[PDB]
RNA sequence: CGUUAGUUGCCAGCGGUUCGGCCGGGCACUCUAACGGGACUGCCCGCGAAAGCGGGAGGAAGGAGGGGACGACGUCUGGUCAGCAUGGCCCUUACGGCCUGGGCGACACACGUGCUACAAUGCCCACUACAAAGCGAUGCCACCCGGCAACGGGGAGCUAAUCGCAAAAAGGUGGGCCCAGUUCGGAUUGGGGUCUGCAACCCGACCCCAUGAAGCCGGAAUCGCUAGUAAUCGCGGAUCAGCCAUGCCGCGG
């Protein structure tokens, strides 16, 4: 069961199965599941390949998805990186951006632990 | 406890079989302060037990607590420098929270998914003479009478 | 560091507040400044004459400030003189068109704040501290007075190393709100620095 | 006619009425089960009959407000005793070594500054 | 857990309302 | 209608205050309702002992507003007569709504 | 604090949001109570002097 | 995530002085110590001095950096 | 437990019912808040010279019933002149004073204190049930409408035992997940938006879409609590336009 830009989930509820989407998220799921009235508990494997070809056509050409989700965002970055936005320079320098403090626990955006003497 | 015995906490009776040893084993099983799901664990696991095996879950609450009671544990001793492992007898009192202990701590090392599954089954396993409880209190008695040649610093 | 305020303490039982009336969430912010402007030009004007308690009541609109002083001579003047500059002085700062009573003292030295007051004044003049501090236990022993106490810190005799001093006499009981302690600070300001003066008396049981 | 006993447990009052009948009990208008049943402590409520085996004698209606369904529980329990009490006194030497009759004081202590809750102190490290 | 904010626990915890907690 | 909402720091102040309320009434007027107590408002403040830390050291106040109802039922004057201005007490505070 | 940080009392803020709270007996800038305007020091010396009505010392 | 939901905020220091540069052409470096503000579209091309704290730098704003704020160019700090 | 008191309380009791204490009405009960009573080793057995100890009845409660408030002579040259006061010494087109802007939020690292977790005694969803204590007059904001929502418009009531915050959460019934870095976990990041505020780059909170990190019970070591205690669950307030509150101070399950 292929439905967006290769991508084969499995065995799994439906509606659960497509967050294993890019794109898709457990809102944008429900929602596919909703406007292509398909029962959302149904194993993927018992899908009829008409609930699956609706559902390939809601769920491709509905929201940028995968290959070009991840190249617009890309590109979003380096838009504030090649001008001299301030964002830029904290993703320049692969530190917090949401205006965090970094005097301890910038671990997750930065590095984790280096460590020098005393 | 420096200054009395620190007598000991009188259960309340069973509310199913008005007895005071089943009352401790759920307070044991009892996380966070949840006695009422505690207890339902508990007695679905007496469904699980009463019907896998047609005898009275009663007795073989009982039975399997009974198999656990350690009669003789080690305990450390400061001697002379590095301190000894020195065995001896166990309280009743400790006999009873040990096999509880023991029995709650090894029934959720078990591979079952609900609790109450893995409740009966250790309770059926210990009974039997088998299950991880009856191997604490197999290793633990194997502690004693391996530095029983201590048995002279008894205290 | 330990030893509560012993009137903060007895505030509930055998001592009564200075300012007593009621106020809401809108009210009782700026009675409670008028309050403390008023003990402030009281305490200016009045230290002579030996204030020891200004008791600030209120029913609407109305100010039944009640003065205790030690010599209400000074207060009232020749033919009430004084009692009306300050008087009037009074209702200028406070448009409440406020009125005034005067109460005398019997035994100054049975007022803890007065004892305190008069204590501070013999330092300020540099007298031996230890005679004050026990003629003043004497002045408030020889009048009834089951218990006194007086405490004189640091900078004694202007000594570089400050001090502490001493001499209660009879039972002075903090650690029983039961008997009616009182007690009075006082501030004596020398060339040598800042002196605390505390005064404690012991009178009535029940 | 009927009984009356008031019963406390931990913050709760429970209001508890005897009246002679075949044994339905009645909680604020909910059958006893129907507030109950799903808590495994509820039959304790009704331990001072099974004592004085006045299992069928008595109907109840209670009025339960305030505090936790336990500590309710525990309020019903007096009541129906004090209740069962007031109907013929000679129940007491009967309820009382059991206890039924007893009001558990015991109650949630209060919060003290400089603990986290008022016994449970904040660790620290000496280093 | 109560970490989640798109959880309904997660509001609760930071005691707000939104789409996974309405207020009736 | 005449409703007497009684406010004060001092519940003896206010008890002193009622009473004399209901033995000016009681005199005229028909059975009053009584002397009903209303729940207690208390506000509490919190403080640090000290300046300057030794946080955990804090000691808190409690300033409590007791309130009073007093409801007399049909009165017309022998009431109203000995309530011109006859009370004593400072601290308390009345309201009164028709 | 210092006199001239005392200009709050003078306002006239040119902005509702430069308003701060300024204890008036002490003149403390930081921790003031709001409903007697005293600071939490202040507070505390005047509620055990006994010059704040109603106020008693909490216990229970 | 940045929100200002409707007139979009532009300190009216700069804006009457830049708005009156327009119709005199293209200006020189500007002195602006309000990076409070909004960038709007009639900025382009400009060259517009922003205070950190310490120095003005100088700021050329082109077409791309329109919907940011002053000062998003100029940062505060200096790191290593 | 009682006395006084009844616009919170009540088919306990009957009357009416749009079956909601709604009305009539009543204070009995629950409660609210003032005054009281009650426990004293007073009673019994035993030991003892005594004080007292053990046990027992009665009792709501016993040997200090439970929790507070309360911290002696002094110690540490302890803490703070940056809350206030203050001696002395300095500064006085300046160490003072106004403003705008930035900083007190910096990050290659280390420790302290906490939060949330690593899950099936769990997670999610629907439904439904039981607290105490507090705050509110331009504030609390029921309710209608728009909006997935934050929220906006409108607008009732409440100087508040009468109105509102308000939904308590765990729990209960029903259903989904099936041991997997997942329907665990919510970090990071893009994108869109509400609000307070003159103003959210440095530097706020909140909402919606998408992204879904480390982490699968923690080395040496180390902390808390002896009973409504630990553990766990939510609720409130202080300061404050707003908020970086997981803090603190309370509250009950
Ligand atoms: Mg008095
Ligand atoms: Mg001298
Ligand atoms: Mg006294
Ligand atoms: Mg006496
Ligand atoms: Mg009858
Ligand atoms: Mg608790
Ligand atoms: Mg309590
Ligand atoms: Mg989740
Ligand atoms: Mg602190
Ligand atoms: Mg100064
Ligand atoms: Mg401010
Ligand atoms: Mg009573
Ligand atoms: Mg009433
Ligand atoms: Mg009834
Ligand atoms: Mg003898
Ligand atoms: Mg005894
Ligand atoms: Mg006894
Ligand atoms: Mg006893
Ligand atoms: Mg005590
Ligand atoms: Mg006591
Ligand atoms: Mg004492
Ligand atoms: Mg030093
Ligand atoms: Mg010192
Ligand atoms: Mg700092
Ligand atoms: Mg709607
Ligand atoms: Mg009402
Ligand atoms: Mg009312
Ligand atoms: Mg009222
Ligand atoms: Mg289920
Ligand atoms: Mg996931
Ligand atoms: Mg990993
Ligand atoms: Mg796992
Ligand atoms: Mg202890
Ligand atoms: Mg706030
Ligand atoms: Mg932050
Ligand atoms: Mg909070
Ligand atoms: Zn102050």
């Amino acid at each position: 069961a292929r439905i967006a830009g290769v991508e084969i989930p499995r065995n799994k509820r439906v509606d659960v199965a497509l967050t294993y989407i890019y794109g898709i998220g457990k809102a944008r799921a429900k929602e596919a599941l909703e406007k292509t009235g398909i029962n959302p508990a149904t194993r993927v494997k018992d899908l009829t390949e008409a609930e699956v070809v609706r559902l390939r056509e809601y769920v491709e050409n509905t929201w940028k998805l995968e290959g070009e989700l991840r190249a617009e965002v890309a590109a979003n970055i380096k838009r504030l990186m090649d001008i001299g936005c301030y964002r830029g320079l904290r993703h320049r320098r692969g530190l917090p951006v949401r205006g965090q403090r970094t005097r301890t626990n910038a671990r997750t955006r930065k590095g984790p632990r280096k460590t020098v003497a005393g | 406890a420096r200054r009395r015995r620190a007598e000991v906490r009188q259960l309340q009776p069973d509310l199913v079989y008005g007895d005071v040893l089943v009352t401790a084993f759920i307070n044991k099983i009892m996380r966070d302060g949840k006695k009422n799901l505690a207890a339902r664990i508990f007695y679905d696991a007496c469904k699980i037990i009463q019907e896998k095996t047609g005898q009275e879950p009663l007795k073989v609450f009982k039975q399997a607590v009974e198999n656990v009671k350690p009669r003789m544990e080690v305990r450390s001793r400061r001697v002379g420098g590095a301190n000894y492992q020195v065995p001896m007898e166990v309280s009743p009192r400790r006999q009873q929270s040990l096999a509880l202990r023991w029995l709650v701590q090894a029934a959720n090392q078990r591979p079952e998914r609900r609790a109450a599954v893995r409740i009966a089954h250790e309770l059926m396993d210990a009974a039997e003479g088998k299950g991880g409880a009856v191997k604490k209190k197999e290793d633990v008695e194997r502690m004693a009478e391996a530095n029983r040649a201590y048995a002279h610093y008894r205290w | 560091g330990n030893k509560i305020h012993p009137i903060g303490f007895r505030l509930g039982i055998t001592r009564d507040w200075e300012s007593r009336w009621y106020a809401g969430k809108k009210q009782y912010r700026h009675l409670l400044l008028e309050d403390q402007r008023i003990r402030g030009l009281l305490e200016k004007e009045l230290y002579s004459a030996g204030l020891a308690r200004v008791d600030i009541e209120r029913a609407a609109d109305n100010v039944a400030v009640t003065v205790h002083v030690a010599k209400p001579g000074v207060v009232i003047g020749r033919g009430g003189e004084r009692i009306r500059v300050l008087r009037e002085e009074l209702a200028k700062l406070t448009g409440k068109n406020v009125a005034l009573n005067v109460q005398e003292v019997q035994n100054p030295n049975l007022s803890a704040p007065l004892v305190a007051q008069r204590v501070a004044e013999q330092i300020e003049r540099r007298f031996a501290v230890r005679r004050a501090i026990k003629q003043a236990v004497q002045r408030v022993m020889e009048s009834g007075a089951k218990g006194a106490k007086v405490i004189v810190s640091g900078r004694i005799g202007g000594a570089e190393q400050a001090r502490t001093e001493w001499a209660a006499q009879g039972r002075v009981p903090l650690h029983t709100l039961r008997a009616n302690i009182d007690y009075g600070f006082a501030l004596a300001r020398t060339t040598y620095g800042v002196l605390g003066v505390k005064a404690y008396i012991f009178l009535g049981e029940v | 006619e009927q009984y009356y006993g008031t019963g406390r447990r931990k913050e709760a009052v429970a209001r508890v009425f005897l009246r002679p009948g075949n044994g339905k009990v009645t909680v604020n208008g909910q059958d006893f089960n129907e507030y109950f049943q799903g808590l495994v402590r509820a039959v304790a409520a009704l331990e001072p009959l099974r004592a004085v085996d006045a299992l069928g004698h008595f109907d109840a209606y209670i009025t339960v407000r305030g505090g936790g369904k336990s500590g309710q529980i525990d309020a019903i329990k007096l009541g129906i005793a004090r209740a069962l009490v007031q109907y013929n006194p000679d129940y007491r030497a009967k309820l009382k070594p059991l206890g039924f009759l007893t009001r558990d004081a015991r109650v949630v202590e209060r919060k003290k500054y400089g603990k986290h809750k008022a016994r449970r102190a904040p660790q620290y490290s000496k280093r | 857990g109560k970490g989640d904010r798109r959880t309904r626990r997660g509001k609760i915890w930071r005691g707000t309302y939104g789409k996974y907690r309405p207020r009736k | 209608k005449i409703r007497i909402k009684l406010r004060g720091f001092d519940h003896k102040t206010l008890d002193a205050s009622a009473q004399k309320i209901v033995e000016a009434a009681r005199r005229s007027g028909a059975q009053v309702s009584g002397p009903i107590p209303l729940p207690t408002r208390v506000r509490r403040f919190t403080v640090i002992r000290g300046p300057f830390k030794h946080k955990d050291s804090r000691e808190h106040f409690e300033l409590r507003t007791h309130n009073r109802l007093v409801d007399i039922i049909n009165p017309n004057r022998k009431t109203i007569e000995q309530l011109m201005t006859l009370d004593l007490p400072t601290g308390v505070e009345i309201e009164i709504k028709t | 604090a210092r006199k001239a940080l005392i200009e709050k009392a003078k306002r006239t803020p040119k902005f509702k949001v430069r308003a701060y709270t300024r204890c008036v007996r002490c003149g403390r800038a930081r921790s003031v109570y709001r409903f007697f305007g005293l600071c939490r020091i202040c507070l505390r010396e005047l509620a055990h002097k006994g010059q704040l009505p109603g106020v008693r010392k909490a216990s229970w | 995530p940045r929100s200002l939901k409707k007139g979009v905020f532009v300190d009216d220091h700069l804006l009457e002085k830049v708005l009156e540069l327009n119709a005199k052409g293209e200006k020189r470096l500007i002195k602006t110590w309000s990076r409070r503000s909004t960038i709007v579209p009639e900025m382009v091309g400009h060259t517009i001095a922003v205070y950190n704290g310490k120095q003005h730098v100088p700021v050329y704003i082109t077409e791309n950096m329109v919907g940011h704020k002053l000062g998003e160019f100029a940062p505060t700090r200096t790191y290593r």
